[PDB]
RNA sequence: UUAGGCGGCCACAGCGGUGGGGUUGCCUCCCGUACCCAUCCCGAACACGGAAGAUAAGCCCACCAGCGUUCCAGGGAGUACUGGAGUGCGCGAGCCUCUGGGAAAUCCGGUUCGCCGCCACC
RNA sequence: GUUUGACUGGGGCGGUACGCGCUCGAAAAGAUAUCGAGCGCGCCCUAUGGUCAUCUCAGCCGGGGACCCGGCGAAGAGUGCAAGAGCAAAAGAUGACUUGACAGUGUUCUUCCCAACGAGGAACGCUGACGCGAAAGCGUGGUCUAGCGAACCAAUUAGCCUGCUUGAUGCGGGCAAUUGAUGACAGAAAAGCUACCCUAGGGAUAACAGAGUCGUCACUCGCAAGAGCACAUAUCGACCGAGUGGCUUGCUACCUCGAUGUCGGUUCCCUCCAUCCUGCCCGUGCAGAAGCGGGCAAGGGUGAGGUUGUUCGCCUAUUA
RNA sequence: UUGAGGCGCCCAAAAUGAUCGGGACUCAAAUCCACCACCGAGACCUGUCCGUACCACUCAUACUGGUAAUCGAGUAGAUUGG
RNA sequence: ACAGCUGGUUCCAAUCGAAACAUGUCGAAGCAUGACCUCCGCCGAGGUAGUCUGUGAGGUAGAGCGACCGAUUGGUCCUGUCAAACUCCAAACUUACAGACGCUGUUUGACGCGGGGAUUCCGGUGCGCGGGGUAAGCCUGUGUACCAGGAGGGGAACAACCCAGAGAUAGGUUAAGGUCCCCAAGUGUGGAUUAAGUGUAAUCCUCUGAAGGUG
């Protein structure tokens, strides 16, 4: 990389199709989760506040609590836990 | 410089201009020739010459074939005889020369090429009967100035 | 940037909002009685004094917003974390 | 409709009956919603909730089943929409919901607004919901004292059906009084 | 059921592919394992497909390998009708041989050892850089074909 | 749902177009500004009050595929590309065989002129 | 007395790929190099921040490049600045009000994938006080990713702790935080020459020779425009295209720095053929004579001199 | 008359002595398509022994018996007995 | 004297067995902190190198562009081409979590935790994909296996090409490769081509041979 910057090489996972451009429908931004919860880490595009670091883009964790509105995900990167705040808006259930 | 230096298409699609400055223009005149005012499809005879290998054309050599082509179609057809050939390729690929050693050696920009596929039409001539044997010569003597080997292909030619 | 001289804010001392006087702070004398000053005279003797024959260093191109926040009523003041400003215009 | 890069609204944005953007700051709360509707003849107040499929409604009061109760007046009106509130919020007791928060929808939230007089019908029926008491209306135009005072410049009535004259706006103490009643088949 | 049989090395052999053919209780070459046919099973031996042998046995020729190559769990002793009586829950070496054909049943659930360790073959084999439709002895084979290898190598 | 309210998915729902539907019912347009409220000017809009009139808009209902879209069939194509293997071929660039996957364009023909949830309601 | 940095297809000059951000390189998770391609940041803004209300833009069309009315118009406008991305009853525009660009203290991610490491940054809370709104709610500065700085010392803010037996006064020491710069940006206070040189080492790295390469150089071949009074091909021969050699030059940095003696010359030996002469041939724009071009061919020959250290080259007279 | 494929030929010049490793080979000792039988590792199978690990017995790490298809190569280096 | 620089450092065996990389460094011939190797104590039932399925992530190959974007032909709708910094499309494939089978762990205690000791931070080669360069036995990435530190067999010789991972000894059968001699095994079989000694040369700095031409 040219910058080790957080959106560094993200124009593809951060970017909508254009068909799902717009403000995105509010029935998943306002989700209840439950602890134990496996739920899947992916950034909606349309929404800007509530996000996590890129490179967690794809991660299925496990909720472990929520921190005012938005959730802790308990995510395993490698071999390094890790427990990520993130808003209903960029999760969706497993199974 | 020789066509050694750029023949392969090992290097990548390096085409967008809006990105690359001080290209030099290309050394082609005309990809229409003939009566470009009458059509492909009035001509009862087709000649293609088609490239055997996947290589990179300069402009200077699609010139130098292509005038070599029709220098021959207008001593024998006239310099308006019935017929017309077409040069489907474009030079889209900018050519690079590191002309200071090899520090810093991504080079000046010196030049264009065609990629041109196997299998994949280079000329199209379109004639009348009497005249194919000009034509089926026209690129015997274009096949003589570019890189690969060649296949003279008669697409509509039932007369024979 | 220009900013107002008076503007409501929170007083960290009258636990409330209140309006506040910014000023730009004045440099304060050096009494030349602090234990550094007595270092300087202490240690310095024949040749090189080490860390006092040192000389001021040079600039940033931009230096930080360095104010008062001086409240309205208890008439007490507080200090806030700068930020770089090439030029700081006072209105009214 | 061009082609494939275009992008056609939500299908409640085409038909402009959903604000999404305060539908969003609404769903924050978490507390059920008090949709406030109002018809040109008719007013509307349901008790919504989030669902699966789709919003779910536990109680809902419409200006047509008040004259089920007694109701002998117009239902577009002032007296009309505190009385759909209180309905509405008296159904929604004995759906066991006790708070809620105002949806206006597209309407403007304008000061002694009928939507603002079916909330004050829902506070005083039992239910919870956050407001504001200087942005409602004063308890006479609520009970409709504006309405008699402008038969009161007659010449000719103001009603074209036979309700009556100089209009009662003690027809409005009455139904408060019939709903807010222990007994009343709900 | 397919009978796998390792003819290339470890050497220069990914890892990933090497550690699926120790799933496989497969360790050295000329090692023989008796596969069941599942999915799972399947996308196991597609990619050991360039390091294998493999295809359906016959019964009689099973039987002949069984009685040549299977051990215990642990121990010397040899596998024959008797052993197999003793210890298994068949009559005989064909009962057993039915049974991994059939896929009702494994050489460890019996507890035989799931390697049979077959002999170089006599007269060599066609070949380990060419596959069985080019000439060689690598890939899928005929039940015809497995079996004049896995006589080969009684 | 003999026309309603709030929604979910957010074009299969879009663009365009044809036919039908309303006496105390519904939704509208509609009528009208004393009030609440309203326009940097306009009761246009917003807000309030109301039925003299109407089904022409909207909306609800039935239908059309020309365009955009979703999916499917057949053709393109097991082609392009490709994970694994090779003492196969080729001066080389590159190609080929075996094994495991497998497009895109375009053509022809079907599909699609929304589906579903809660509530209320001759 | 010392200092006079590092990177680097050796070093120096140039440059900064020495701290940061974006696209591509990057091989459809993450990570990823080069003096890699395109290009930016070291601020600016009291509103260009914050909330609310009202509202919809570029562009085109029709009616009276300013303004007014209508229609088409999902987004090409605008949003402080690179680039990529987000946004339409808004994140844009207008209007009004407001100071949350607030104090305190955290959880978490990032900086530093994995996987330890500071400053910095961000997301997300809580406590306290506030702003706007009807209200849900929004406001932990600017829609997102650049806009940054340790210890020591000083100044500054508010309260409190503390100075050797003791009280009073002066002047000090401290807990918490703000500002002052180290851009060589995880922080030294810092110029050169040495051919008078010295040492430690390195073929981890240059000159010479070798080795690879062959762009350069030399030679050839394919096609044959063209001219040669007509005639391509007696002869000369462009463009373009295909190659052979390893004499030049350049590149690379594989070999040697506990040493493989320099250039030129000389002397003496062997060789290659792409042949200058000599032998045998073919063509001719071959009358002859003298040539011009080409083929086979390496037996023999290819010499003397003037300037120049020269190789090279220039010049003279001889010569098959 | 024209199309396609196979093998070869021309194109094809280098320095001490030519080369497929050499000899030498022509219905082959070359090339292509099939096929038959063999030679050939320390690999694989097999007898005995050794080391190491684990199990049984044991105070024992002393013996004895057992298991290893899933133990036996190794620079720097950590560990241990002699 | 000091040195981060060159050289040297003396007995046997058994177990495991690297790193030639990342962050910081007046740092690049050095260190520290991580990765990685080893040793000890603790914990106590699961684990996940493979595969299949399910629920997710993705815009490289290819393709295409009246699908944006920007290049790029001619004619009087038609007609001619393109993209590392384009995308209406779109794989193979890689990747998160889960289930299943497999394998593995519960006297061989896995997964994991805590502590002691390192070495190491000049790497190299093949293959795949690369970026730069006319090229290179070039420079610089990436995944992987190998050499380094890997014997033995084959390849004329030859770190990384093929076979093959190896205790001692012994018998046997094969692998790569080979069967005219040198030299173990065929002057084997059925059929065809070549007349150039083409050829008897997998891979390669190493084995050349091109455009063009051939009753
Ligand atoms: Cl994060
Ligand atoms: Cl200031
Ligand atoms: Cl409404
Ligand atoms: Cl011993
Ligand atoms: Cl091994
Ligand atoms: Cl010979
Ligand atoms: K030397
Ligand atoms: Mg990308
Ligand atoms: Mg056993
Ligand atoms: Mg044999
Ligand atoms: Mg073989
Ligand atoms: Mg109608
Ligand atoms: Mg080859
Ligand atoms: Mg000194
Ligand atoms: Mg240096
Ligand atoms: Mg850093
Ligand atoms: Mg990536
Ligand atoms: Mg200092
Ligand atoms: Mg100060
Ligand atoms: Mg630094
Ligand atoms: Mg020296
Ligand atoms: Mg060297
Ligand atoms: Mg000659
Ligand atoms: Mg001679
Ligand atoms: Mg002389
Ligand atoms: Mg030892
Ligand atoms: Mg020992
Ligand atoms: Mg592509
Ligand atoms: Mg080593
Ligand atoms: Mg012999
Ligand atoms: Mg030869
Ligand atoms: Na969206
Ligand atoms: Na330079
Ligand atoms: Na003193
Ligand atoms: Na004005
Ligand atoms: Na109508
Ligand atoms: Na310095
Ligand atoms: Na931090
Ligand atoms: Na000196
Ligand atoms: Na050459
Ligand atoms: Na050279
Ligand atoms: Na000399
Ligand atoms: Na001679
Ligand atoms: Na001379
Ligand atoms: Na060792
Ligand atoms: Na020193
Ligand atoms: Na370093
Ligand atoms: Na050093
Ligand atoms: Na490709
Ligand atoms: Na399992
Ligand atoms: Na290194
Ligand atoms: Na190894
Ligand atoms: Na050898
Ligand atoms: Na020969
Ligand atoms: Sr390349
Ligand atoms: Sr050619
Ligand atoms: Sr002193
Ligand atoms: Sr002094
Ligand atoms: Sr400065
Ligand atoms: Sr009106
Ligand atoms: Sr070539
Ligand atoms: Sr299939
Ligand atoms: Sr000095
Ligand atoms: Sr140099
Ligand atoms: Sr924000
Ligand atoms: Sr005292
Ligand atoms: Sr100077
Ligand atoms: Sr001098
Ligand atoms: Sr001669
Ligand atoms: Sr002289
Ligand atoms: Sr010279
Ligand atoms: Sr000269
Ligand atoms: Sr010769
Ligand atoms: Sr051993
Ligand atoms: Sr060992
Ligand atoms: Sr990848
Ligand atoms: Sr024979
Ligand atoms: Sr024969
Ligand atoms: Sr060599
Ligand atoms: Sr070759
Ligand atoms: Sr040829």
């Amino acid at each position: 990389p040219s910058s080790n910057g957080p959106l560094e090489g993200t124009r593809g996972k951060l970017k909508n199709k254009p068909r799902d451009r717009g403000t995105s429908p509010p029935q998943r931004a306002v989700e209840e989760f439950d602890d134990g919860e496996k739920v899947h880490l992916k950034i909606d595009p349309s929404v800007p506040n509530g996000r996590f670091h890129p490179r967690f883009d794809g991660q299925t964790g496990t909720v472990e609590g929520k921190q005012g509105d938005a959730y802790k995900v308990d995510i395993v990167d490698g071999g390094k836990e890790k427990t990520i705040i993130v808003t209903a808006a960029h999760l969706r259930r497993q199974e | 410089k020789p066509a050694s230096m750029y023949r392969d298409i090992d290097k990548p699609a390096y085409t967008r201009r809006e990105y690359i400055t001080g290209i030099p223009g290309s050394k082609i005149a005309q990809h229409k020739m003939g009566r470009k005012q009458k059509d492909a499809d009035d001509y009862p005879v087709q000649i293609s010459l088609i490239v055997e290998e996947t290589v990179q054309l300069r402009h200077g050599s699609l010139e130098a074939s292509r005038l070599s082509a029709n220098r021959h179609l207008i001593k024998e057809l006239g310099e308006e005889g019935d017929y017309k050939m077409t040069l489907r390729k474009f030079p889209h690929q900018v050519l690079r020369e590191n002309k200071d050693g090899m520090r810093a050696a991504f080079g000046k920009i010196v030049g264009t090429a065609a990629r041109v596929q196997a299998g994949e039409q280079l000329f199209t001539a379109y004639c009348n009967v009497e005249d194919a044997e000009h034509v089926k010569e026209a690129f015997r003597r274009a096949y003589n100035k570019i890189t690969p080997s060649c296949r003279i292909k008669v697409e509509r030619g039932e007369e024979l | 940037m220009q900013m107002p001289r008076r503007f409501n804010t929170y007083c960290p001392h009258c636990n409330e909002h209140q309006e506040h006087e910014v000023e730009k702070v004045r440099s304060g004398r050096q009494t030349g009685m602090k234990w550094i000053d007595r270092q300087r005279e202490r240690n310095s003797g024949i040749g090189n004094d080490g860390k006092f024959s040192k000389v001021p260093g040079g600039d940033k191109p931009t230096k930080k917003t360095d104010l008062k926040y001086r409240c309205g009523e208890c008439g007490k003041a507080h200090l806030r974390e700068g930020w770089r400003a090439g030029r700081l215009e006072f209105q009214e | 409709a061009t082609g494939p890069r275009y992008k056609v609204p939500m299908r409640r944005r085409r038909e402009a009956r959903t604000d999404y953007h305060q539908r969003l700051r609404l769903l924050k709360s978490g507390k059920p919603r008090l949709v406030a509707r109002k018809s040109n003849k008719h007013v509307r107040a349901q008790l919504v909730t989030l669902g699966p499929n789709g919003d779910d409604t536990l109680a809902s009061a419409h200006s047509s089943d008040l004259a089920e109760y007694g109701w002998e007046a117009p239902t577009g009106n002032m007296p009309s929409a505190y009385l759909t509130g209180l309905l509405a919020g008296l159904r929604a007791q004995e759906a066991g919901v006790e708070e809620a928060v105002l949806d206006i929808g597209l309407n403007s939230p304008t000061p002694g607004s009928k939507v603002f007089a079916i909330q004050e019908g829902a506070i005083d029926a039992g239910l919870d919901i956050p407001h504001n008491d200087d942005v409602l209306a004063d308890w006479q135009r609520t009970r409709g004292a504006h309405i008699a005072e402008y038969d009161e410049q007659l010449e000719e009535p103001l009603y074209s059906g036979d309700f009556d004259a100089a209009d009662l706006p003690e027809h409005f103490d009455e139904l408060r009084e019939t709903l807010l009643d222990g007994d009343i088949e709900l | 059921m397919h009978a796998l049989v390792q003819l290339r090395g470890e050497v220069n052999m990914h890892t990933d592919i090497q550690d699926t053919l120790e799933m496989l209780n497969i360790h050295h070459v000329n090692h023989c394992t008796l596969v069941p046919e599942t999915d799972a099973y399947r996308g196991m031996v597609a990619k050991v497909n360039d390091f294998v042998a493999f295809g359906e046995p016959s019964q009689e020729t099973l039987e002949t390998v069984l009685a040549t190559r299977a051990e215990p769990l642990e121990g010397d002793a040899d596998v024959d009708d008797e052993w197999v009586a003793e210890h298994t829950d068949y009559d005989d070496i064909s009962g057993l041989a039915f049974a991994l054909l059939s896929e009702e049943t494994t050489l460890r659930e019996q507890g035989l050892s799931p390697t049979l360790r077959l002999h170089p073959p006599r007269g060599g084999h066609d070949g380990v850089k060419h596959p069985v439709k080019e000439g060689g002895q690598l890939g899928k084979h005929d039940t015809e074909g497995i079996d004049d290898l896995l006589e080969a190598m009684r």
